């Protein structure tokens, strides 16, 4: 109980899906997709907006259009199926609030602005924005203190409803030591940040935070100042290649509070990065091994990629 | 006396520039709270995000 963000729309609004009677929004697209392609390039293209189940990529003559689409209009896409220099298919999820550094009406705009306004069902439009984007930093007094976001048309709904819920509220040896602290501005824009709540509230809070249409990004500020202790790490000339280069940048785009989750084809660099963030981020770590199976292999690069053995080893 | 008087001041300083950071987010905590803004979502919340600037200033 308790566990319910927005799931996947599309479950109706459709009948016999041969609809070459009604395609009504898809008549809008077919419009532009059709009128445009006249003099030796499209100009049109729609990536084939189908209402129900999900939409195409065109990636046939890209270019530039669909190409450097081919990866970014894929965010809430996934390209379930692979092509040549073809169509390609999709599926569509929750891949919106991982998409949280733009709008659901910003994607949306170029949503028609690729489709050459070919029209939404609506499908999508009701299920936009809902969740909006709100972070949780864990900031340095020892929960967490409580961020909103760089916008602040949020606390509105918010601080109306969640107090009424629950509150809120030498000299050269130590000069640089707040020019660390002069580092810590605005948060890239006015922060909104509020005060812990006595850290065995935010369990109570958390169910009734997505009970209105938002959603929490729990983060790990445990890099610049952290109060506990920090094991040694140690990176012995472990070079590395840039498929899991660009994934803890994905990780870490942003400061340095900021959990991850990150896809892997098999075989790749699995007993890497996650060693990799066993030492960069300076915590004091944990694997879930499936069994044991796993248990001696990831030790075992990691007794490879990391010179942190000394007895020092828990499984 | 001079030097004693200084580091005070520092002293002062510091306990001016912590306590008004800490309390005119606290004013602006409660801002919002009990109130939706004089009239419009961001306008005081605007206001008061601009006068406490020149306070310290």
């Amino acid at each position: 109980p308790g566990n319910d963000p927005q799931e996947a729309v599309p479950s109706a609004a459709g009948k016999q899906v041969d609809e070459s009677g009604t395609k009504v929004d898809e008549y809008g697209a077919k419009d532009y997709r059709l009128q445009m392609p006249l003099k030796d390039d499209h100009t049109s293209r729609p990536l084939w907006v189908a209402p129900d189940g999900h939409i195409f990529l065109e990636a046939f003559s890209p270019v530039y259009k669909y190409a450097q689409d081919f990866l970014v209009a894929i965010a809430e896409p996934v390209c379930r199926p692979t092509h040549v220099h073809e169509y390609k298919l999709t599926a569509y999820s929750l891949y919106a609030a991982v998409s949280v550094g733009l709008q659901t009406s910003d994607i949306t705009e170029y949503l028609r602005k690729l489709s050459k306004t070919g029209v939404p069902d609506g499908i999508m439009q009701f299920i936009k924005l809902c969740t909006v984007s709100y972070g949780k930093v864990k900031l340095v007094l020892k929960h967490n203190r409580y961020f909103v976001e760089s916008c602040h048309p949020d606390v509105i709904q918010h601080l109306l409803q969640d107090p009424v819920i629950r509150e809120c509220r030498m000299d050269l040896f130590d000069f640089y030591e707040q020019m660390d602290k002069d580092e810590e501005e605005e948060e890239e824009t006015q922060t909104v940040s509020f005060e812990v709540k006595q850290e065995m509230i935010e369990e109570l809070q958390k169910r009734c935070i997505h009970l209105e249409y938002p959603l929490l990004a729990e983060y790990d500020f445990r890099n610049d100042s952290v109060n506990p202790d920090i094991n040694i790490d140690l990176k012995p000339t472990a070079v590395l290649r840039p498929y899991q280069e660009k994934s803890l940048r994905k990780m870490f785009g942003n400061g340095r509070a900021r959990s991850g989750v990150i896809v892997l084809p098999c075989g790749a660099g699995k007993s890497l990065v996650g060693v990799t963030a066993a030492c960069t981020v300076r915590k004091r770590c944990l694997v879930l091994g499936n069994s044991a199976v796993s248990v001696e292999q990831w030790k075992a690069q990691f007794k490879m990629w990391s010179t942190i053995d000394d007895s020092q080893i828990c499984r | 006396q001079e030097n004693e008087q200084r580091r005070l001041f520092i002293q002062k300083e510091e306990q001016l520039q912590q306590i008004l950071k800490r309390k005119n987010k606290q004013a602006f905590l409660d801002e919002l709270e009990s109130s939706d803004l004089p009239v419009a979502l961001l306008l005081a919340q605007h206001k008061d995000r601009s006068t406490q600037l020149e306070m310290q200033l």
